[PDB]
């Protein structure tokens, strides 16, 4: 190629990308742990 | 002497702080700064 | 030097060019310092 | 020592300890599980 | 029957675990105040500002 | 027909003002729950915080 | 194009909210085909013809981007007076000849956003196209032209208006409905790693790192 590219070209540019498998979320993060104790516990105030 | 190195002491009370230099004469420094323990902007304000 | 020494002697900078054309560089590599 | 007892007073280890536990309690000796709920 | 993991006796806790709850408290009451705090700060100025820490 | 006018102008106004107090009164008790809301997660040590 | 100087006005809306030129818009936003409002300045009926393109779309295999039609119509005829035109109605109410209908924008995970380019091109009096000429331009095309469809069909690009789009919470679903594939790749950025080859380390502490030195380790072990 021969710089400066004629301002009427199309831009020359190029992808830089991989192609991988898409990483599907799954929902099945437990609420106790492996001690037998809940993972969190939530509280709410009163007025 | 003439220039002096403060703390800024975050008022999240999460114990992180800032250093600036600034001169003697000048007013405390007091900025709007992110805390990274709560990663979040908080007030700053000059320790002493 | 001279009748009183001064030792004058600083670090090279080493600028100009640092890649010529037509060389295969990859992103983040320095062509030209100035 | 604490640490010690703690490791094996706990199910997740399988600790020959853990039975001296309850269903609710915790492994450590300081720490406990609070409870949740508007109170 | 040694001290903390004895018969009857208590584990006492390093200095960082007793006062655990009292320091995340700390911190909880001065968010909640964060928004009031810099209206305050925005309102009065950087240069009027007095209630410095200490 | 002037006062009918201003009468829709008034209605269509304090309507707002009153369905505008009726949001403010919601979000004000979204925030109340949210702030007050603690959630104590398992850290380590078994230590909840 | 080479050089593009509007002479009539295009604005594009979706499910009659008007869309600001070249915001990104969700993929559940732009699953149906939007309402055009042009103006044209000069007297005289006309016909327009209405081109979508897809400029940015990857090809992996060749390390490049293509480009894709999303939406072709012709024989569109617009006076100064007509305001709305639907292109989803350009068949059946509006006169027209669609040669590709409505295809739902979408972007792959992992790629940069897509400019979903909106072309109004004019067609010279008395140049109907014809609808057959028209579908088998896109029957073996996968990298449409813009430049090639109009030096062949003589037409003169008159209005333009863009949008974005890039992979969204809703862009899976919206490819399952129309049976798009791709939604299960992913792009990573491509590594570009030193061009240097492994050497030997220099230094006084870093010679002697072996076992030979096993009575010097107190000054090659553990430096911060
Ligand atoms: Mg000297």
């Amino acid at each position: 190629d021969k710089l400066p590219y004629p301002k009427d070209a199309p831009r020359k540019r190029k992808l830089g990308l991989v192609a991988v498998p898409r990483k599907v979320e799954e929902v099945e993060k437990p609420t106790m742990s492996a001690s037998g104790l809940p993972l969190f516990v939530t509280r709410h105030e009163t007025i | 002497s003439r220039i002096i190195n403060v703390r800024l002491i975050s008022m999240a009370m999460t114990g992180y702080f800032y250093t600036f230099t600034r001169p003697r004469t000048s007013l405390p420094m007091s900025m709007l700064k992110y805390d990274p323990i709560v990663r979040r902007k908080v007030l700053f304000l000059e320790q002493k | 030097g001279a009748y009183r020494l001064k030792p004058k002697r600083t670090i090279p900078k080493k600028l100009g060019a640092k890649k010529t054309g037509d060389q295969y560089v990859i992103p983040g590599n320095i062509i030209y310092k100035q | 020592s604490r640490w010690d007892i703690e490791y094996y007073r706990d199910p997740a280890h399988r600790g020959y300890l853990s039975h001296q536990l309850a269903p609710g309690e915790s492994p450590s000796l300081y720490f406990k599980v609070p409870t949740g709920g508007e109170k | 029957r040694v001290k903390g993991t004895g018969v009857g006796e208590k584990v006492k806790g390093h200095k960082h675990e007793r006062t655990l709850v009292a320091k995340m408290e700390k911190r909880r009451e001065a968010m909640l105040a964060m928004p009031d705090l810099i209206r305050e700060w925005k309102k009065v100025g950087k240069r009027n500002w007095t209630k410095f820490p200490k | 027909v002037i006062a009918e006018l201003i009468k829709e102008k008034l209605a269509a106004r304090a309507e707002y003002n009153a369905r505008q107090s009726a949001l403010r009164k919601l979000q004000q008790q979204k925030m109340l729950a949210r702030r007050g809301t603690r959630v104590l997660r398992l850290m380590n040590n078994y230590s909840y915080r | 194009l080479p050089a593009f100087d509007p002479t009539m006005d295009v604005k594009l809306s979706f499910r009659g909210y008007q869309v600001s030129p070249g915001a990104i818009l969700d993929s559940r936003v732009t699953e149906v085909a939007p309402t055009l409002r042009m103006q044209v300045f000069d007297k005289g009926e006309r016909l327009l013809t209405v081109v979508v393109i897809d400029s940015d779309v990857p090809d992996v295999t060749h390390d490049n981007f293509k480009r894709r039609c999303h939406f072709l119509a012709a024989n569109i005829p617009w006076d100064p007076s007509k305001t709305v035109l639907s292109l989803r109605s350009v068949g059946d109410r509006v006169e027209g000849d669609v040669g590709k209908p409505w295809l739902p924008p979408f972007a792959q995970k992992g790629s940069p956003y897509h400019r979903l380019n909106v072309f109004v091109l004019e067609q010279k009096p008395g140049a109907k196209i014809d609808g057959e000429a028209l579908k088998k331009h896109l029957e073996n095309r996968e990298n449409f032209s813009l430049k090639g469809f109009r030096e062949k069909f003589d037409l003169e690009p008159v209005g333009f208006n863009l949008f974005r789009s890039e992979w969204d919470e809703g862009t899976a679903e919206v490819m399952e409905r129309h049976g798009i594939p791709g939604a299960e790749v992913e792009f990573k950025r491509q590594k570009f790693a030193s061009l240097k080859p492994p050497r030997k380390a220099r230094g006084w502490e870093a010679k002697r790192q072996k076992p030979k030195y096993k009575s010097l380790w107190k000054y090659v072990k553990r430096i911060a």
